[PDB]
């Protein structure tokens, strides 16, 4: 497994925060024989931030990889503890001058103190407290939006589903008016992008992608949930793995608002087209290709193969759907498989009910086979007669039985 | 956009010409409709998939079967209903005890 | 003889069940002479006698069971699956040594006829649920594996649990199991292909030889559970799914004897509800 086209650079340009560090963790975890330059940017910028406990992790990675940095270690500490000393000072000071907005803006100072420290536990219960104290829905939802950003720390979606929905609640449904003609601040498409990602971590795939779709390429220039590339990206797999023929023509191809994420990558622009005009070699071959660049994201690795699978088995059935009878050298060359595994995979998939459809294996033909309806419905008329009988014949026993009180001693 | 013209006017011709037949031959279209056979089963299938023309693609030997089928058989489906629910009925009736 | 010269003789109706029938059943079955006891078996039996408190359950689970016994020697499978189910679903607040056998001759009947274990009627008692179901553990093992549609694991599982089977002395409908596999895939794939060369469907179905694969579809056209072609100029086996049109004068014939098994069920089902209404012990209670 090795890749070269990946570009690392990019990748800490997009992103930020937290984010970035847990990015870089995970495409170390993921991707030997390209950690020195990975480890090599998290050494030269992650040094900021506070690193405590991750960095002492970087450097045993180093040294299983393979002077000792401690005195700065004990630095920041101990300037961690005087600059927790100050702001628990503050905050004392602020409760007894019972402000509301000043103790508000101080507690989601300690909050983001506290997450730029690692106590992402602790920020948690810091804006428990601090939720208490809200009185414009504005402030409600910043500290929504802070609240998800530490909740998808956490990897807590369904409390993160819960609370973009009472989000959605919150404003009186929209500002009941649609902030006058929508929003110049559209924290709306942050939070749904925050929701379809949560959906889609739920292996909820149709749900995230209609959530996700409804995105705004103007208000989506604020990377600390997503970045638009990988927005992209996620959109167009997902629609094209779940959606149908007439979704895949009216939501993902003829949306306006949705073709300047496609021309942000043109490759899944393209496997869309193709599988949409009835190409399916391309588009096989140019998904098999991004497959090894697509397995190094940190939140669609767990679910890469369903996906792909997903999306053939759809292929299939699409490419059968026409068809009465059809000669599967073609369709087994066009699906770049050999003549063997294509046969496992229509029967494989015959077997549940998807393809109505038997296979000649003499001259290699597909036959489309249409149920009649008058001989199936006769037999299972006969045939629920037949049990209904056998269970009348046995109840009526079971009554006799009951009557004459029939126990074993 | 005379890509996205040239087309849907050999669609509408390819419409008006399938409506009487129900088996027809692919190069038959091929003649009247002034494209390659490829072209041809290309347009019939995204017709198809389109929900426009009526019919199936017989590829073994270019045959396009259409839908002059189904007569009114709406009467099995409902009577097969009875049965998803006739045999349900029974299975609460001896299920009340004996 | 004797016995069903006493069957006549005692019981009011011929569909009525009695303690004789249970002996009469046992000496059939221990004589090796299964023919006789037909006619008294095939007939329902509706009310028992309670011949002056006499009639326990021990003459009640013995015939029900011993019928099970009776049929499953004549592979007719279906009316001695519905007999263990009735003895298996008395009402019973202990455990009795003829429901484990009963039970597991259910469990491998069922798995004979059908291919999965058919669900026991909701109207149990709950002493099964506890007490019989964990303590034959290896027919269950039977079950699991054979749901995987395997036929290598099921030679090695048969093996290996052989010791209880043998002292069960149910051999016979284990080996039936181990052979039903080859019965069902064959089945299993004429729903998916319509015709097949003998080489893939014995690599399929895993019977080592293309030779025997003839021996089994003749022997399955044979016995009329799939309706398939052997054509050896090119080793073949079709797969003809074209059994009946439904608009022959015998489907009419079928559906009229059907008409007139319901007909007298009904009537039955109303001279009891005639009888019951008007019991003085009624009429009163509402």
């Amino acid at each position: 497994v090795e890749n070269p086209s990946l570009d690392l650079e990019q990748y800490a340009a997009s992103y930020s925060g937290l984010m970035r560090i847990e990015r870089l963790q995970f495409i170390a975890d993921h991707c030997p024989t390209l950690r020195v330059e990975a480890l090599k940017m998290a050494l030269s910028f992650v040094q900021r931030t506070f690193n405590v406990d991750m960095y002492e992790e970087i450097h045993r990675k180093l040294s299983e990889a393979t002077a000792l940095d401690t005195a700065w270690v004990e630095a920041t500490r101990k300037k961690a503890l005087l600059k927790l000393e100050k702001l628990d000072t503050d905050l004392k000071n602020y409760k007894g001058n019972s402000i509301k907005e000043s103790i508000r803006r101080g507690h989601d100072d300690l909050g983001d103190h506290y997450l730029d420290c690692g106590d992402l536990s602790n920020a948690l219960k810091c804006y428990s407290r601090a939720r208490d104290y809200c009185t414009s829905a504005k402030h409600v939802i910043n500290m929504c939006l802070n609240v998800i950003k530490v909740s998808v720390y956490l990897q807590n979606w369904s409390h993160v589903l819960s609370y973009v929905s009472k989000a959605e609640s919150t404003p009186e449904i929209a500002e009941q008016r649609g902030e006058r003609d929508s929003q110049t601040q559209a924290i709306l498409t942050k939070l749904k992008c925050a929701a379809g990602l949560a959906e889609l971590a739920a292996r909820k795939y149709k749900q995230a992608a209609k959530c996700l779709l409804l995105a705004s390429f103007d208000h989506c220039d604020f990377p600390e949930l997503l970045s638009p590339s990988n927005v992209a990206i996620y959109g167009g797999l997902c629609a094209l793995a779940t959606f149908d023929r007439q979704e895949l023509q009216r939501n993902v191809i003829s949306s306006s608002s949705f073709k300047l994420f496609l021309e942000l990558e043109p490759q899944v622009r393209d496997i869309i087209f193709k599988f949409y005009e009835s190409k399916y070699a391309s588009c096989l071959k140019m998904l098999d290709e991004m497959k090894d660049n697509l397995l190094l994201d940190m939140y669609l690795a767990p679910h890469v193969r369903t996906l792909y699978t997903q999306i053939r088995n759809r292929a299939l059935i699409q490419y059968f759907s026409p068809y009465v009878s059809a000669d599967m050298h073609r369709m087994a060359a066009a699906f770049n498989t050999t003549v063997a595994a294509l046969e496992d995979e229509l029967t494989q998939l015959i077997l549940e009910g998807l393809i109505s459809a038997r296979v000649d294996s003499h001259s290699k033909i597909l036959y489309a086979r249409d149920v009649d309806q008058r001989s199936t419905t006769f037999e299972k008329s006969l045939l629920m007669g037949k049990e209904f009988q056998r269970r009348a014949k046995a109840m009526m026993l079971r009554a006799a039985v009951l009557r004459n009180q029939i126990h074993v001693k | 956009h005379i890509e996205e013209l040239l087309r849907n006017i050999r669609t509408q011709v390819l419409i008006k010409l399938i409506k009487p037949y129900t088996r027809i031959h692919i190069p038959f279209i091929s003649k009247e409709l002034n494209i390659d056979v490829a072209d041809v089963e290309s347009l019939l299938v995204q017709c198809i998939l389109d929900n426009t023309i009526h019919g199936r693609i017989d590829q073994v030997n270019q045959l396009l079967e259409l839908d002059h089928q189904k007569r009114g058989g709406a009467r099995y489906t409902a009577l097969d209903k009875w049965t998803n629910q006739l045999n349900s009925l029974n299975q609460a009736v001896v299920s009340k005890l004996a | 003889g004797i016995l069903k010269q006493a069957i006549d003789k005692m019981q009011m109706n011929t569909n009525q069940l009695t303690s004789i029938h249970a002996d009469l059943c046992q000496l059939c079955l221990l004589a090796k002479c299964f023919k006789p006891a037909l006619p008294y078996l095939d007939v329902d039996m509706m009310d028992i006698c309670k011949e002056n408190g006499a009639y326990d359950a021990k003459h009640f689970l013995c015939y029900y069971y011993y019928g099970g016994m009776i049929y499953t020697g004549l592979k007719n499978f279906e009316r001695a699956l519905y007999f263990y189910e009735q003895a298996i679903t008395t009402p019973a607040m202990a455990v009795s040594h003829i429901m484990l056998e009963s039970y597991k001759k259910y469990i491998l009947v069922s798995l004979i006829l059908l291919g999965k274990v058919q669900q026991l009627p909701k109207y149990t008692s709950q002493i099964v649920g506890r007490f019989i179901k964990p303590l034959s553990n290896a027919y269950h093992e039977l079950a699991q594996v054979y749901s995987t549609n395997n036929p290598s694991e099921l030679r090695n599982l048969v093996n290996k649990h052989s010791e209880t089977f043998t002292r069960d002395n149910n051999m016979g409908l284990v080996k039936q199991c181990l052979s039903s596999l080859y019965k069902k895939n064959i089945q299993r794939l004429t729903k998916t292909f319509l015709t097949l060369s003998l080489q893939d469907m014995a690599s399929r179905v895993q019977l080592s030889g293309p030779q025997e694969a003839e021996k089994y579809v003749l022997h399955m056209i044979e016995d009329g559970e799939i309706f398939a072609s052997i054509n050896q100029k090119d080793g073949m086996v079709s797969f003809h799914d074209n059994p009946e049109k439904y608009n022959n004068p015998a489907m009419l014939h079928n559906i009229d004897q059907e008409m007139l098994k319901c007909i007298e069920l009904d009537e039955r089902l109303k001279a009891m509800d005639q009888e019951i209404t008007v019991n003085p012990q009624f009429v009163q209670k509402s």
